[PDB]
């Protein structure tokens, strides 16, 4: 139709890279003749070919296409060459939290609380759109121009219209009880993963963190966390009530929003 | 994409087109039209069964944003 557009390389002038990310590299350009600034990211097809999830290039892209929040990093659109497939993204002018996190070690309750406002705000519209995130950690999430975070990939999340699913998702960190058994599960992984989002941001590693896997998977089925003489009443509360055994028993979005360190310590600023 | 770094895409050039960007965002359909439906045969030019075999995955009940 009339807004059935063509999208090649030539559209494009290359300002930088950004960095290496799965499968390419990510680079500052911008289009030619509007000059609205992107992010272009570069996919090799033969890497992703050979480890067999074209299915999660696809999730990414529908998933895209019908969902927009100002605290998920939007894919404009995407084309593809002989070789490659390319991302055009919106940019994230402050980049990468994980490397604001090299520079401090942890982040202080206001920058913290800020993205799990972010975060729980982004997830319940996620959630309304029958979509389960399940990778929510900090090197999946870029900081906007005034420091918003940005929800960066949706490669191994997926739409739902049930919000039941089994596959094994994410990193070892990160993984929920249900997950490590095997079991069926709903969207309530998203909730234990902003649990231990919001420790690791706090304390600088995450909660169940071991030398070994097997004694990883003990410590997250055991729900074997131990909070740092560090960390603050609030945060604490809001970790212990968030990373429960029980899904069902998981403090639910709406109630992140209106917990009392979110509403004291979070300063978030919207875009237009 | 290795090019020489080009004068719009750092310092205070690059800062003052990101601040326009920001408080002047443009029509996104206009500007980049339709997320075309992926094609996986057509991308990879390979036939694997996965491309074809979808779950409810596949099944949207809300609309295409843009
Ligand atoms: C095969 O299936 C898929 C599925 C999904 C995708 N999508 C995808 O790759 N999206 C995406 C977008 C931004 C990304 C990344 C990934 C990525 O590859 N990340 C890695 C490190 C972990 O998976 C997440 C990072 C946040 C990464 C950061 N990059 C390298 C620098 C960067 C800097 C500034 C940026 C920017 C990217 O995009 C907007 O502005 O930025 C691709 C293939």
């Amino acid at each position: 139709g009339a807004n059935s557009r063509r999208l090649t390389v030539d559209d494009f002038e290359i300002g930088r890279p950004l960095g290496k990310g799965k499968f390419g590299n990510v680079y500052l350009a911008r289009l030619k003749e509007s000059h609205f600034i992107v992010a272009l990211k570069v996919l090799f097809k033969s890497q992703i070919e050979k480890e067999g999830l074209e299915h999660q290039l696809r999730r990414e892209i529908e998933i895209q296409a019908h969902l927009q929040h100002p605290n998920i990093l939007r894919l404009y659109n995407y084309f593809h060459d002989a070789r490659r497939v390319y991302l055009i993204l919106e940019y994230a002018p402050r980049g990468e939290l994980y490397k604001e996190l090299q520079k401090s070690d942890k982040l202080d309750e206001q920058r913290t609380a800020t993205i799990i406002e972010e975060l729980a705000d982004a997830l319940t519209y996620c959630h309304d759109k029958k979509v389960i995130h399940r990778d929510i950690k900090p090197e999946n999430l870029l900081l906007g121009f005034r420091g918003e975070v940005k929800i960066a990939d949706f490669g191994w999340s997926v739409h739902t219209p049930s919000l039941r699913r089994k596959t094994m998702c994410g990193t070892l960190d990160y993984l929920p009880p249900e997950m490590i058994e095997g079991r069926t599960y709903d969207e309530k992984v998203d909730l234990w993963c902003i649990g231990v989002l919001c420790y690791e941001l706090l304390v600088g590693y995450p909660p169940f963190e071991s030398a070994s896997h097997s004694e990883t998977y003990r410590r997250i089925l055991k729900v074997d966390v131990r909070f740092p003489l560090s960390m603050p009443l609030g945060a604490r509360d809001l970790i212990s009530r968030l990373l429960r055994y029980q899904p069902l028993e998981r403090l639910p979005l709406a109630q992140i929003l209106k917990h009392p360190w979110v509403q004291a310590h979070s300063r978030r600023v919207l875009p237009p | 994409p290795r090019k020489p770094i080009p004068t719009w895409a750092r310092g205070t050039p690059l800062s003052q087109a990101i601040i326009h960007q920001y408080y002047h965002p443009p029509n996104l359909l206009e500007l980049f039209g339709t997320i075309l439906p992926l094609d996986l045969e057509d991308i990879f030019k390979k036939s694997k069964p996965r491309y074809h075999k979808r779950t409810s995955s596949a099944v949207w009940n809300s609309p295409p944003l843009q």
